[PDB]
RNA sequence: AGGAUGCCCCCUCCCGAAGGAAACCCCGGUGACGGGGGAGUACGAGGGAGGGGGUCCAGGGUCUGCCCUUACGUCUAGAAA
RNA sequence: AGUACUGAUCGGGGCCCCGGUCAAACUCCGAACCUGCCAGCGCCGUAGAAGGGGGGAGGCGGGGGCGGUGGGGUAAGCCUCCGCUCCGAGACGGGAACAACCGAGACCGGGGUUAAGGCCCCCAAGUGCGGGCUUAGUGUCAAUCUAAAAGGGCGUCCCCCGCCCAAGACAGCCGAGGCGGGGGGCCCCGAAGAUGUACAGGGACUAAGCCCGCCGCCGAGACCCCGGCCCGCGGGCCGUUGGCCCG
């Protein structure tokens, strides 16, 4: 099963901004949540995004629900995950 | 994510207040589209929206809109 | 420098997107602004909801704002009836008049695309001036009652106005020279 | 049954009355003077239902040719075909419309 | 004096099974082929026969860059052939622009000539001499919605407004 | 008679002018309004549940008869009938016809077929529209439940669907 | 009795109607995808020029694969009947 | 629409008044709409409008769709009228097949783009996107075409109203929601046939079903383009019972 939490980097499967990671910073409801790249970083803008369209990783940060995108790359570096996230797979 | 209040009647003579959970109020009014033309099979233009309005979780009715915005993860 | 983006309406499919594109490739920082439950692009100035004591502040904080004025700006010039629902101009006219009369009296730059050059002549904000509209024969004739001249160039900048026939036909190196003009 | 063709053979709703125009029409069309060329409109008058046209014509519009003693000679059309209308003044109104 | 909006009007649906009423209106508006393309200028009684085709056709405001446009590429003259540049500038008009400004703006309210009209010497007609007043269009690139469904319940038939403009830059 | 769907639907013009009809049938129906009918008593009454048709159609004689007989018992039975008002509100003013060969009838029902087809008078029906008012009561509010089980045993009778509407005077 | 100055392949070159992409960069959308650039480009019915290689080409008999396809004449509103 | 003339018809109140039910052979009112004349627009017309004369007919069995509750009839792929269109006398794409349903009008060859309709496989193009519903293989994108009613079901999803509970409500001290009514969506029962399988194209599918929306693509002889041919009309040249050229 799919199991998609705040603080969980995913990878977009869908859309322009496909192969991309970002980190999940909100839920929405049960199908949709909220993901920033951060943009600077990955070239992930932050909107909402379905689960459908996003796969979960093995990485995880820790952060607060609506995190704002500096809160996010701070716990990025925390957790040395920044060239983690330049990487496009596929 | 935000509780929308949303007030609204239809063509058919049915009177509707529900709250849906929405990023912005343009989600939150295709949430409410999409299930009432599924659930009662009504036509967009059949639908009139009324009034939208932020409700706190502190005071919604739903506990189906307040248990949404308190998740953490999702599962699918 | 920065730009507000005020989206009013969609229905023409592109115009948003490319006004956006063209405004960054201009050297501008661009704030999205929504006043509308129906339009379904992300946006981080709501003047729906944002207080009225709160528009001194937005006044001081952008050095342009643009309209992406659709067919909902077009049937609100005209005073017709638009064939869709959708296409009426569901905002708060008096806050927009507000803001397009506040923005060019500080000076600052405006970009009217489409018929909303037609709206702000009929707001009396290019009287004498040279201006370009979107081509038909209603709105050439708006234009001429609010003595405005006419000009047939794609994109024509009236010394903070900037007005474009069509966005969708604008090149990016035409709109691009007229940002770069003087006025 | 096929339809039977009496001089007046559809004429209930035309040959009525409303309640309030029972009784003598005024006499103003008596007294209209038509020269060749006046265009008139055929209006008939049920209350003179001997010299009325056909039912055919009610309500069309003829050209005056002239004159036979008391009646105008009329030159109207039924679809394509002239037809001359000989009629009294009571049954002719002037046509303004030109 | 009063000059009226001009539109475009495109027939959409074909010849067989149209019925009696539509069928002669459509011929008189010269849209006596599918995707056949005239301007019309706005008067009442043009606004009665539009209203009369609204299921076989779709119309809107016409712009003069998109008319610029449509004559360069599908203008055509007497005998079929192409509408050029010089053809226009042997007449006094400068430019497609030029001429497309004058019949949307109302400087002319005709943009072909008529039947019985005489050309002048060095006086520049109001019009285009012997242009055909009819465009012959393409198929429209993408397709449409539903040539059986009006543009205001997601179709294409009937008033389509400024919309007439993307549509025609697709048949061209 | 025949089944109540030969008659159900509306397929020409209404046929009334019994000065135009030979051998129109009587209506069989003795009374329309029963209970409690003067207008002084009535005033006690405060509620109205009305059985409203929701289609167009036809209703014969018999079926409404039917359908008045079995309300009216009921409600003589459970209401009383010094506390209701119902009245049976429409008329079966159309005429029925049917193309069937028989004798003392005129010649030509003596030929076979469709050949001189117009049918002889066969019965009655009220040509109702949808939202018609079929059936009208006036009661006191104590007694809903007995007033909505007495117009549910009317529309058992009647050919085509209705719904029950209360509402107060 | 037809062409063999042919036909076929390859390569190169020129022109080219209607129409017309892609990689990639940028803007939008949850998204299927849209738009600006790349680009009216690569290409495109066909029309021209040359070079290398081969041997028959057209036409015919019959069979196979794929696609299409309801004997004829007749009265009839209606024929595979 | 009205119930005022002519008639029909149910009640209340004192032959009158009030409320109600009706009318092909009733009408105070009264549309949409059709139609006459004039002016304009639009189109056709001097390459010949109107009008007139002459020769030859065929044909004088029609039919389909949709609309007039047309009128009749239990109904009919029924009988009999009125109007637009189509078949007859019309190719071609879609509809599983199928004269007349949808799309659309075919000189011949080639290129391109669309229409109806479709895009899991058969079968060209999506195992396309968001939300919701159904558990019955229900169902599987209009009609011809193979179906279903009154009625029953909180089966399940949803909307509204009334009342109780201010934690002393409902169920048998406990501690939080509870009771009733009206309606809507899908599905279940109601639902029974004769050569051969959950028939309505088949495989099969839990979506490849249904509802509210959306994106792209495929797809005709239609539309666009190129080449070839033929035709109507007009013009020209040639000693012509005819030939050739041009627009
Ligand atoms: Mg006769
Ligand atoms: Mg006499
Ligand atoms: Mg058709
Ligand atoms: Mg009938
Ligand atoms: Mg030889
Ligand atoms: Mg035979
Ligand atoms: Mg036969
Ligand atoms: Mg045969
Ligand atoms: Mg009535
Ligand atoms: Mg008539
Ligand atoms: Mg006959
Ligand atoms: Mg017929
Ligand atoms: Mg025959
Ligand atoms: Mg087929
Ligand atoms: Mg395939
Ligand atoms: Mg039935
Ligand atoms: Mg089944």
């Amino acid at each position: 099963v799919k199991v998609i939490d705040v603080g969980r980097v995913v990878v977009k499967v869908l859309g322009r901004e496909a192969g991309r990671k970002a980190v999940v910073v909100d839920i929405v409801d049960e199908n949709y949540v909220v993901i920033t790249g951060p943009k600077s970083l990955s070239g992930v803008r932050r909107r909402r995004v379905n689960i459908n369209h996003i796969e979960p990783t093995d990485k995880k940060i820790e952060i607060k629900k609506g995190a704002s995108d500096e809160e996010v790359l701070k716990a990025l570096e925390a957790a040395g995950l920044v060239e983690y996230m330049k990487e496009r797979v596929k | 994510p935000k509780i929308y209040r949303v007030v609204g009647d239809t063509s058919t003579g049915m009177k509707f207040v529900v709250e849906v959970v929405g990023e912005r109020p343009y989600d939150a009014l295709e949430k409410v589209y999409s299930v009432l033309g599924s659930r009662h099979k009504l036509k967009r233009t059949q639908i009139r929206i009324r009034e939208v309005s932020v409700v706190e979780p502190s005071s919604a009715k739903s506990n189906e809109a307040k248990m949404l915005m308190v998740l953490e993860k999702v599962v699918r | 420098p920065k730009a507000l983006l005020y989206v009013i309406d969609t229905a023409k499919r592109d115009e948003y997107p490319t006004l956006k594109n063209f405004l960054v490739k201009g050297g501008y920082e661009v704030d999205v602004a929504v006043g509308s439950r129906d339009v379904n692009v992300n946006y981080t100035v709501d003047l729906m909801t944002l207080p009225s004591d709160k528009l001194p502040t937005l006044f001081e904080e952008y050095d342009a704002f643009a309209l992406a004025g659709g067919f909902k700006i077009y049937y609100h010039v005209l005073q017709k009836k638009p064939p869709l629902k959708i296409w009426d101009l569901n905002i708060d006219k008096e806050r927009l008049a507000q803001l397009v009369v506040e923005f060019n009296r500080r000076r600052k730059l405006l970009i009217a695309p489409m018929a909303v050059p037609a709206y702000v002549a009929q707001l009396g904000l290019l009287s004498g001036r040279h201006a370009t509209v979107y081509p038909v024969t209603e709105l050439i004739k708006i234009l001429r009652d609010n003595k405005v001249n006419f000009v047939n160039k794609q994109v024509v900048r009236s010394e903070n106005i900037i007005t474009v026939k069509d966005i969708t036909t604008t090149s990016e190196k035409e709109f691009l020279a007229a940002l770069r003009e003087k006025g | 049954v096929k339809r039977t063709h009496g001089y007046r053979y559809k004429s209930r709703k035309l040959l009525s009355k409303a309640p309030r125009e029972r009784g003598m029409s005024g006499l103003s069309r008596l007294l209209y003077e038509y020269k060749p060329g006046d265009k008139v409109v055929i209006d008939i008058d049920p209350t003179f239902i001997s010299t009325a046209p056909h039912r055919r014509y009610q309500g069309k519009v003829g050209v005056v040719i002239g004159t036979r003693g008391r009646a105008y000679v009329i030159e109207t059309y039924i679809g394509d075909k002239k037809k001359i209308i000989i009629t009294t003044p009571e049954h002719l109104r002037p046509h303004l419309g030109g | 004096k009063t000059v009226y909006p001009r539109y475009a009007v495109i027939r959409l649906r074909g010849i067989p099974t149209t019925p009696g009423d539509i069928a002669a209106t459509l011929d008189l508006l010269r849209l006596r082929r599918k995707f056949t393309m005239v301007v019309v200028v706005g008067s009442p009684s043009v606004m009665g026969m539009i209203e009369r085709v609204n299921d076989w056709v779709t119309w809107g405001e016409i712009d003069a860059d998109t008319l610029a446009e449509v004559l360069r590429k599908r203008g055509r003259i007497v005998g079929d052939k192409p509408l050029t540049l010089e053809y226009l500038q042997k007449w006094g008009w400068n430019s497609f622009e030029e001429v497309a400004l004058a019949y949307i703006s109302g400087e002319i309210e005709t943009l072909a000539c008529k039947k019985d009209f005489k050309a002048r010497e060095g006086q520049r007609p109001p019009c285009i001499p012997y242009l055909k007043p009819f465009f012959r269009l393409h198929p429209p690139r993408g397709g449409l919605n539903s040539v059986k469904l009006h543009f205001s319940v997601g179709g294409d038939l009937g008033y389509r407004g400024p919309l007439i403009n993307d549509l025609i830059k697709r048949m061209l | 008679a025949r089944p109540a769907r030969c008659y159900r639907r509306i397929k020409g013009p209404p046929y009334t002018r019994e000065e135009y009809i030979h051998g129109a049938p009587m209506i069989q129906i003795p009374k329309f309004d029963m209970g409690t009918t003067s207008a002084a008593a009535r005033a006690a009454f405060t509620m109205v549940a009305k059985l409203v048709a929701e289609e167009r159609g036809q209703i014969r004689m018999q079926a409404l008869e039917a359908a008045r007989q079995i309300s009216s018992k009921y409600l003589t039975k459970y209401v009383g009938d010094a506390n209701y008002y119902l009245r049976l509100n429409v008329v079966p003013h159309h005429v029925l016809r049917e193309n069937r060969m028989l004798a003392m009838a005129g010649a030509d029902r003596l030929q076979e077929g469709m050949r001189l087809a117009f049918g002889s008078p066969a019965g009655r029906a009220a040509r109702v529209e949808p939202g018609q008012v079929i059936f009208y009561v006036e009661f006191k509010p104590e007694h809903l439940a007995h007033v909505k089980e007495a117009l549910r045993r009317a529309a058992s009778k009647l050919p085509i669907p209705t719904r029950i509407v209360v509402e107060p005077k």
